[PDB]
């Protein structure tokens, strides 16, 4: 703890006698190699010490006498801190001292080739220190620096190498990472300085590249050139020998090929009209070099698979170069016949690279393939009189179709996930990298399919042939093929699609009969179903076939093989969603709609299915019932639909009426949970008309909820927290949650706020809300709050009147759980502020209708919300505050009183958040608020804040108030800084990104001690910008 | 002890600590109690070629609690940069973690993880994630909550360090 | 034409399990290549094979009870453990003297394994639907009392209606006949008291399913009499049939209304 | 202030007599309350803050409060455990931690004018009724257990809850005594004024002074003092209990108004060992049994109480109620009745904040934290490095 930490820190920082390097080395070595206690404390001590305002004073000694690299490095961290924050207030002779010690040490170390065996790591840290110094005083106090080092590079080769590293780092700090670390204007200034003095350095680099035989030096030079390519003027790139020098002297030699190719890729990324020929040159030469190191006769898939890290890196870098260049400049090479062979080679390369089994590389390639297919599609969207660009790519397009069909990713991603409770459910991932991959392959293949229907159907038919004759037969391969077949659904004309499908399912059925073994047959059947389910147009077109299919599904719902039941249900819910009407209406050759038949055979259909599969089934049928429009018929359908679960439900409710303690019976609670899950799924499908069922069980349901709640609560009271880990309480909480889910689920899809408000809302008040209030802290289900939010979001005006009593049950008691820290009871913080957001957004008059003393508590709850380190809570908090300000602006009666009451408190709390590093995520919101608020002060606030209203105008008062507040909060700030910031608040109150940047600037300024009269805040550029923004 | 040093970096509220803890205990932490400086947890996997130990340096991603920062990166053998697919900022901050990291560790295997892919409102789309490409980093969508692609980072790193691309994890 | 061909082919010959006259599909009176009218001889041949038992049942009950498998006309791993019937189509003429009938309640078929402290139920597919405490041997906490039962779970009555037994406290009954198993089961079941009652130690009531002879009078009787459950259908066992997991003609199946058109 | 909850039949007058000594030397007021059924109210009132600082009852209920986190863990210095006997400490022990201080061990009371001779068993007492008639408590399980555990009584092999009791032979025989005529204020009214043949009712035999005497299977209920964990007075309570109560004086001042019987304090128990009553009351513990301190006990107590009322004259029997009492042994109580929606919706219904006064009258009244305001000599170088530090560029 800070006991040992403080003690050791003080021992090291006493300053009354010689510093214990032995001890420091020991603490450091403990940190890098010690155990959790010893290491904890070492960590504590080192951080603690590093913080101290005078620790830097000892760094020189640390660098002078310490023998291990780690301690030196630590000392450098100590130094870096001072330079970063207190450099402008050190006694200047000390600054000079640090400058000399640092560049001197860098000379002595870098001018030793031992630097490698020496501490490369350590040297990087040194150079970084120098770059920090430069950042703090260049060129103002170091105007000859670039000349000095560029000149000193001609001295030694090692010195030059390290100098290249320094320049690179400086480039990174000035151009790449200046945002958030350097103020906007200072950043612009440094960028201008470097851009100005670049030609000198570029001459250095050109000299080194053209002449040096030193491999480390050359490499460092190239690595530096990479960043410079990130920012330098295009003349240096496209009007010098650079591109050539890279391709002829460096691209082919192994140890330089990667960096060289990366440089080339950066250059290739540039989109500029004037250097067409240079670009062509770039491509040609690059290609001619590539073919030497990666001949087109290479199995790039194997070459990657077996290959070492740099080989792999080179293949990836290659794919990047070709993809980049082709995407930005394909047109250039297209209109040059003399480049055909090269273009082809490039494409050929791509194809080879595509066969590589590595999803990242393949995504890189697929990016380009999708580009090409998209382009050719926009050129002309018609099949095989021929467009020019397409005619250029005709020799290889079918290879791309073949690639898409052959390597098609899985369409959906199913995942076995165990709930907050025990249950292992199947979770379908909705938006992931893999599904994105699939969607992109599908997109490309659809493009290419439109370009040629014949070629696509021919490819897939050949693949299927190859499945039948066993040449390419594998579960994986069959799956992939069918995934492709389904992926192009809708891309063909309906009659064509039918003609193609008939062939597909006929041959797949044949293959199913043909193969022997239940495994193979199961896989084939699964794929057949998948394809069928992906082609609903076909099913809708032909009723007899659809009926046949569905009957087959029902048949396979008994199949003992794993997967077949799952697939049967999954397919069934697809077909149900996409062909719902065909089950409600009477079809030709039928006396009754299919739904009646299904409902008449439900249990026989689902007797062998597991619970989750049954839910899927009920959901699927639920869609069919939703499809029936006649309210009466639909009501009867819903009634028969929910017969079986209602029987068990009724039995249990009866048992409970006779005796409540069966609600403590494990299997009973399980049954309840299952029944409720069925009701939820059903409700999702049917929608509003499900009310007839909901209303039927509603009050009973509420009762059981209550009971179980109470049960759970006591279980806490008796056995504390731990008791919430064993099966029973778990399954009970499950029942509560499914109850809430059912309620909010139906409310969300209810198209009558009146009825909901009068009927279904009042019982909740005592059944769930007052129960929530009644429960023990740990017993309270957070999912209550959230559900209420939903209801509010759905009702609004129809429930405003009820907002008070709701707040009686949940608000007060929930606060006390979440106002002692920011960590405990997270789901409650989340859901609570969700509810509060809902109320403020849809039922603001309720706030106008509640006592002031309580409104203070609400406002405080909001502030408290945006004070959170939890991202979503703070986010919602800021949103609420914004919409609340707007809401108040709407009601002109309360507006002035509200402003007069809370304006300054809000401002100061917000400012306390903005100046905090841990809240930067809400920057966009912060600005948006302050801007708005400050805008309001320009013309929309009639009353005056202080008694002397006349000497104290709104804007004036603000300016001096915010100024004094920030001055007292941050005493180390300068008057000019603060005044400039505060006028920046008014000047930019209609330019949000600018305001945001202004805030980032202030955030950087408050973290470093400028001190007295040191003015590198560039008031002219700043006040000019503020002026121009003020004009608009 | 055939063990490796893994450094885990990323913004605050990203999922680093929860991820490691779940890999340890098996539970899933609901609370956000920010890491201070660094917490190192030994974490073992059983491979077909014997056991392997990752000493995970769960570092703090809040600037306020940064601690020794890069100091923690010294002698690291591999790394996991992590961000939140529900917070675009955490992703835009990845190049910072990467620069600070690769300055101390010039040549180590690194995996970029998009965490919290279980949450529906995905802000950082898979389409937008490309930083690793030019940096030759390995990428994975993961979820410390629904356990999606839970062991892929450690598996890829293990393969890279050991040199056996066909290495696989086993029960015990 | 090609579409009629397709639909017809899909209905007729699209099968994974590939068993004849499967109850997974509706009655063949409405033709699959997996639809047959020649049950008779098949039954005889099947019974001929049972006679020379060349399979290891004891060990199998052991594997089921303690979940242990090893090595390479029998299944393993909790799936496909139940004896399933064909549709009753080719009625045997030695019916009334050699065929029993069981009236089957509406419910979900379940393999029941009581062992090591607990009882577990499985679908035909091997999915463990539930684990509960039961008075059945090996079903309570209170390591060698294992029991394997064939059941039909009725949700309404919350009752596992025991259709058949395959193991009771170590001793297997795959080796025995249907009639002897029915007697043995129907004797061991009522003589264990609370087993048929909702205790804390046993929440699910286990009840034996009454079986009857198939004399033209007895059939009118069983058709007439009431039952404590919604009748799903009728299962006509052969008296000597060993318990053989998977589909078989040695037990037939019929809907209640269909019986009126089967010699009575 | 320390607000004490204690039973009414005990010496709640003497505890105040000690509380005045505390009040004189401490300044803290000691209000010794006696509300409606403390053993039920104490665990419930802790839900909304209210409740006593320290509690007094037998150690059968403390087990329930202990796992909850209501009883403040006490760690008295080892010099204080020397004063009280080890087994009493074992009586209040729970999970290896002390939740309460052991105060006093809690016999046969009779009129010596009517029944001088002592029966060594219960079988030959009823027959002697017919003599006097011609010329104890009924509802609680506390008083009716002496014979229930005479023939055969949570068995200790630790108290396994799946092993509860025979209990029939002892209860039925007593019932037959109620049927042939061979509760609290009705029976005792006869004991006091000499109209019939624990130590919490010994001093009451004074104004009428019926000739008393203790003679020879009850409950050994160690009266204990538990500190509440929700109270701020955790340190001040143990001051009171160790230095003012468990002493020569304190326990004496409590014993003076109404005897405690056998007490845990060594120095004060050996003074009272000469006493016939206290020597014969610890004798009841020799053939008696030490009472469990677990959350599984309370259901048992209530069950024991119900089986006994209807056994005499009601709508239940003994074996019929023992078959149910057997099964009455996780959560003691939670919910009681299922149909309560209708009960609530037609009830009185109270009101709460956000539902009373006026909003558009005022907006402001008078009044990282919630509700708070926002929180926001020698130059460095010397040696080779500084020297070599002329600059990259030279002048
Ligand atoms: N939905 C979802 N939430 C997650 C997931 N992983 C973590 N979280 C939540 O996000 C928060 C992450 O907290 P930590 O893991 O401590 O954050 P950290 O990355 O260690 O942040 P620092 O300690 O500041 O470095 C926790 O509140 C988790 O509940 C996930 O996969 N899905
Ligand atoms: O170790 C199991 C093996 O089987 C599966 O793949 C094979 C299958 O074994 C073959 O019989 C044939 O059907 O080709 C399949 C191609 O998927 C598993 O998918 C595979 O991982 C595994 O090697
Ligand atoms: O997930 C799918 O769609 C494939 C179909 C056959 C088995 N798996
Ligand atoms: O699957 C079952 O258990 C019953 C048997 C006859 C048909 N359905
Ligand atoms: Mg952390």
């Amino acid at each position: 703890m800070t006991m040992l930490a403080d003690h050791a820190a003080r021992q090291l920082l006493d300053f009354s006698q010689k510093l214990d390097i032995n001890l420091l080395d020991n603490v450091v070595n403990c940190l890098y190699h010690g155990e959790g206690a010893q290491q904890r404390m070492a960590q504590e001590v080192l951080t603690h010490l590093k913080e101290h305002p005078d620790a830097w004073t000892r760094v020189d000694t640390i660098l002078e006498f310490s023998q291990n690299m780690n301690t030196k490095y630590y000392g450098l961290q100590i130094l870096e801190n001072v330079i970063k924050t207190r450099w402008k207030i050190l006694p200047r002779n000390q600054c000079e001292g640090i400058k000399k010690y640092v560049v001197g040490l860098i000379i002595k170390t870098s001018s030793d080739p031992t630097c490698v065996e020496k501490e490369k790591v350590y040297i990087g840290k040194l150079n970084m220190i120098l770059v920090q110094i430069l950042k703090q005083e260049w060129p103002k106090h170091w105007p000859t620096f670039i000349s000095d080092i560029v000149g000193a590079s001609r001295t030694s080769e090692s010195l030059c190498q390290n100098n290249m590293v320094i320049l690179k780092l400086l480039s990174e700090e000035v151009f790449d990472f200046s945002s958030g670390q350097i103020t906007q204007v200072k950043s612009k200034h440094l960028k201008d300085s470097m851009c100005n003095e670049f030609s000198q350095i570029f001459q250095l680099c050109q000299f080194v590249m053209e002449n040096s035989q030193n491999a480390p030096l050359v490499h460092a030079t190239l690595e530096t050139l990479l960043r410079f390519l990130n920012w330098i003027p295009l003349g240096y790139i496209f009007e010098t020998k650079l591109i050539s020098t890279l391709i002829y002297k460096f691209l082919n030699v192994p140890m330089f090929r990667n960096v060289s190719l990366k440089c080339l890729t950066e250059i290739a990324g540039v989109s500029v009209s004037q250097y067409e020929e240079q670009f062509v040159t770039l491509f040609t030469l690059t290609m001619m070099q590539l073919k030497q190191m990666l001949p087109l006769n290479t199995n790039i898939r194997l070459a990657y698979s077996n290959g070492k890290d740099d080989e792999q890196n080179f293949i990836q870098n290659l794919s990047l170069f070709l993809c980049t260049f082709l995407k930005e400049h394909d047109q250039l090479i297209e209109k040059r016949l003399n480049l055909r062979e090269t273009l082809m080679e490039a494409l050929h390369y791509m194809l080879l690279v595509s066969e590589v089994e590595e999803t990242e590389i393949f995504k890189i390639c697929l990016e380009y393939w999708n580009h090409l297919a998209a382009e050719l599609y926009r050129e002309s969207p018609f099949s095989t009189d021929v467009p020019p660009r397409r005619q250029l790519y005709l020799p290889m397009l079918f290879k791309v179709r073949l690639l898409m069909v052959s390597r098609m990713a899985k369409p959906e991603e199913v995942l076995v996930v165990e709930n907050d409770q025990g249950e292992v459910v199947r979770e379908f991932m909705k938006d992931t990298d893999s599904i994105n991959l699939y969607k992109n392959m599908r997109e490309t293949l659809v493009y290419l399919t439109h370009l040629d229907y014949v070629d696509t159907e021919r490819i897939m038919t050949e693949k299927l042939h190859n499945q039948v004759n066993g040449t390419e037969w594998s579960w994986k391969n069959l799956n992939t093929l069918c995934w492709a077949i389904g992926s192009i659904s809708g891309a063909m004309h309906e009659e064509d699609e039918k003609r193609f499908l008939v062939t597909v399912i006929k041959d797949l059925l044949g293959l199913c009969e043909q193969k022997r073994g239940k495994d193979n047959k199961a896989i084939i059947a699964s794929n057949i179903m998948y394809i069928v389910g992906q082609y609903p147009r076909f099913l809708r077109a032909h009723w007899k076939f659809l009926k046949t299919v569905v009957n087959k599904l029902f048949e396979f719902m008994h199949e003992t093989h794993d997967g077949v039941q799952d697939m049967a249900c999954d397919t069934f819910i697809k077909i149900a969603q996409k062909c719902r009407r065909h089950f409600v209406q009477v079809q030709v050759g039928e006396v009754m709609p299919f739904i009646d038949e299904i409902l008449n055979n439900i249990n026989t259909i689902i007797c062998d299915l597991q619970p989750q599969q049954v839910h899927t089934f009920y959901e699927a049928v639920g869609y069919m019932i939703g499809a029936q429009t006649d309210q009466t018929v639909q009501e009867h359908l819903i009634e028969k639909y929910m017969l079986l679960p209602n029987q068990v439900w009724d039995s249990i409710i009866q048992q409970a009426t006779k005796n409540v303690d069966i609600l403590k019976d494990p299997e009973t609670v399980k049954q309840l949970g299952s029944i409720l899950k069925t009701n939820v799924r059903a409700c999702k499908a049917v929608g509003h008309p499900f009310v007839i069922q909901l209303g039927r069980i509603y009050l009973d349901m509420l009762n059981v909820y209550k009971c179980l709640s109470e049960n759970i609560s006591a279980a806490i009271q008796a056995n504390g927290e731990m008791v919430t880990k064993q099966p029973l309480i778990r399954s009970m909480r499950t029942v509560k949650r499914e109850t809430l889910k059912l309620i909010s689920g139906w409310v969300s899809r209810s198209n009558d706020p009146q009825m909901v408000a009068e009927n279904f809302v009042p019982p909740l008040l005592d059944a769930v809300l007052i129960d929530y209030q009644r429960n023990v802290p740990a017993a309270r289900e957070p999912e209550v709050l959230s559900t209420m939010a939903i209801i509010v979001n759905k009702l609004g005006g129809h429930i405003t009147a009820e907002i008070p009593q709701i707040f009686d049950a949940v608000f007060e008691c929930t606060l006390n759980m979440i106002n002692k820290d920011f960590e405990e009871y997270p789901e409650h913080r989340t859901n609570f502020f969700l509810l509060l957001q809902a109320v403020n957004s849809h039922c603001f008059p309720a706030f106008l209708a509640i006592p002031p003393t309580q409104f203070k508590l609400v406002l405080d709850s909001i502030i408290w919300a945006f004070k959170h380190t939890m991202r979503n809570v703070a986010d919602t908090g800021l949103q609420i505050l914004f919409t609340l300000l707007q809401n108040v602006a709407q009601e002109e009666a309360a507006a002035q009183s509200f402003y007069q009451t809370y304006f300054c408190d809000i401002l100061q709390h917000i400012f306390s958040v903005v100046t905090d590093t841990s809240h930067t995520a809400g920057l966009t919101m912060h600005a948006s608020i302050l801007a708005y608020m400050f805008n309001l002060v320009e013309e929309g606030k009639i009353s005056t804040s202080l008694n002397p209203g006349n000497p104290v105008n709104n804007q004036i008062f603000l300016q001096e108030y915010v100024a004094n507040l920030l001055k007292s909060a941050f005493p180390h700030l300068q008057d000019a800084q603060v005044k400039l910031f505060v006028t920046g608040l008014f000047s930019l109150n209609q330019d949000i990104p600018a305001f945001k940047e202004h805030l980032r600037d202030f955030l950087v300024q408050i973290k470093e001690f400028a001190g007295e009269d040191t003015s590198d805040l560039f008031l002219e550029e700043r006040e000019i910008a503020l002026r121009q923004a003020d004009e608009e | 002890q055939v063990q490796f040093k893994l450094v885990l970096v990323g913004d605050g509220g990203t999922g680093k600590t929860t991820f490691v803890k779940r890999h340890l205990t098996g539970e899933f932490e609901k609370k956000y109690v920010a890491t201070l400086g660094v917490e190192v947890h030994p974490l073992v996997f059983h491979t077909n070629r014997g056991p392997i130990k990752f000493n995970v340096w769960d570092t703090a991603g809040l600037e306020k609690f940064g601690g020794l920062r890069d100091g923690y990166y010294i002698q690291a053998q591999c790394a996991i940069i992590m961000f939140d697919v529900t917070s675009r900022v955490t992703y835009k901050n990845v190049p910072n973690w990467h620069r600070d990291l690769v300055r101390v560790c010039e040549n180590i295997p690194i995996v970029l993880c998009g965490n919290k892919v279980d949450i529906k409102d995905r802000k950082v789309k898979a389409k937008s994630i490309v930083f690793h490409r030019k940096k030759n980093l390995q990428y994975y969508d993961i979820s410390a909550k629904s356990n999606y692609n839970f062991e892929k980072p450690f598996l890829w790193l293990a393969r890279k360090l050991i040199g056996d691309p066909n290495l696989e994890f086993v029960a015990m | 034409g090609s579409m009629e061909e397709l639909s017809q082919a899909l209905a007729s010959s699209f099968s994974v399990s590939q068993d004849l006259n499967s109850t997974a599909a509706p009655h063949p009176r409405l033709k699959s290549k997996y639809s047959s009218l020649e049950q008779s001889e098949r039954r005889r041949r099947l019974l001929e094979l049972q006679k020379s038992k060349r399979l290891d049942y004891v060990n199998h009950a052991r594997r089921l009870a303690e979940d242990d498998w090893t090595g390479m006309k029998l299944p393993k791993h909790y799936a496909n453990q139940l004896m399933l019937s064909e549709w009753l189509i080719d009625v045997p003429s030695d019916l009334g003297q050699e065929w029993i009938v069981v009236v089957c309640p509406v419910g979900k078929r379940a393999l029941i394994v009581a062992s090591r402290g607990s009882t577990s139920a499985y679908t035909k597919s091997g999915y463990c639907v539930n684990r509960f405490s039961s008075l059945l041997p090996g079903g309570n906490r209170r390591a060698k009392d294992y029991t394997i039962l064939d059941c039909i779970y009725n949700e309404v009555n919350q009752t596992y209606y025991v259709l058949d037994v395959m193991c009771w406290r170590g001793h297997p009954f795959y080796d025995c006949q249907t009639d002897f198993r029915f007697y043995w089961m129907h004797s061991k079941l009522p003589e264990e008291e609370g087993l048929g009652e909702k205790t804390k130690l046993n929440p699910f009531k286990f009840v034996g399913l009454k079986n009857f002879p198939c004399t033209p009078e007895s059939l009118c009787d069983v058709l007439s009499m009431d039952f404590p459950f919604e009748v799903d259908g009728l299962l006509f066992y052969h008296k000597q049939t060993h318990y053989s997991p998977g589909s078989t003609p040695l037990v037939g199946w019929l809907r209640p209304y269909m019986v009126s058109d089967v010699l009575g | 202030k320390l607000v004490i909850w204690i039973n009414g039949d005990k010496g709640y007058n003497g505890l105040a007599e000690v509380g005045k000594k505390f009040e004189k030397d401490t300044g803290i007021k000691v209000t010794v309350e006696h509300p409606d059924k403390l053993e039920e109210k104490f665990p419930q009132v802790a839900a909304t803050g209210d409740g006593p600082d320290i509690i007094f009852w037998a150690h059968d209920r403390f087990g329930g409060y202990a796992q909850s986190g209501l009883l403040a863990e006490i760690t008295p210095d080892k010099a204080f455990q020397d004063k009280l006997y080890p087994f009493t400490w074992d009586a209040v022990r729970y999970n290896g931690k002390l939740i309460a201080y052991p105060i006093a061990v809690e016999s046969l009371i009779y009129n010596k004018d009517l029944l001088p001779n002592p029966p060594k068993t219960w079988e030959e007492i009823p027959a002697l009724d017919k003599e006097l008639k011609a010329k104890f408590n009924l509802q609680e399980p506390y008083f009716t257990w002496p014979l229930i555990a005479a023939d055969g009584g949570f068995k200790y092999e630790k108290y396994d809850i799946k092993d509860v009791g025979g209990a029939k032979a002892g209860l039925t025989f007593l019932v037959d005594l109620i049927k042939n005529k061979h509760d609290y204020s009705i029976a005792e009214a006869a004991f006091n004024k000499g109209e019939t043949a624990g130590p919490w009712a010994w001093s009451n035999i004074d104004t009428s002074k019926v000739n008393y005497g203790v003679t020879v299977k009850p409950f050994v209920g160690v009266l204990s003092a538990g500190i509440n964990a929700a109270s701020p007075n955790k340190e001040l309570a143990k001051e009171f209990l160790e230095n003012y109560l468990l002493t020569d004086e304190g326990l004496e001042a409590v014993n003076k108004d109404k005897p405690l019987g056998a007490v845990a304090l060594k120095s004060y128990e050996e003074e009272l060992a000469k006493d016939p009553r206290i020597a014969a009351t610890m004798e009841n513990a020799q053939k008696g049994e030490i009472m469990p301190n677990i959350p599984q006990m309370s259901a048992f107590w209530y069950a024991v109480r119900t089986a006994v009322i209807n056994a005499a004259s009601g709508r239940q029997t003994v074996d019929e109620a023992l078959a149910a009492a057997q099964t009455n042994a996780e959560f003691s109580n939670t919910s009681n009745l299922f149909g309560n929606s209708g009960a609530k919706t037609f009830g009185g219904f109270a009101s709460s904040s956000f539902g009373e006064q006026k909003p558009t009258g005022t907006f402001s009244s008078g009044g990282p934290t919630f509700g708070g305001s926002p929180g926001f000599g020698k130059v460095f170088g010397e040696g080779t490095a500084a020297a070599s530090a002329g600059g990259f560029g030279f002048g």
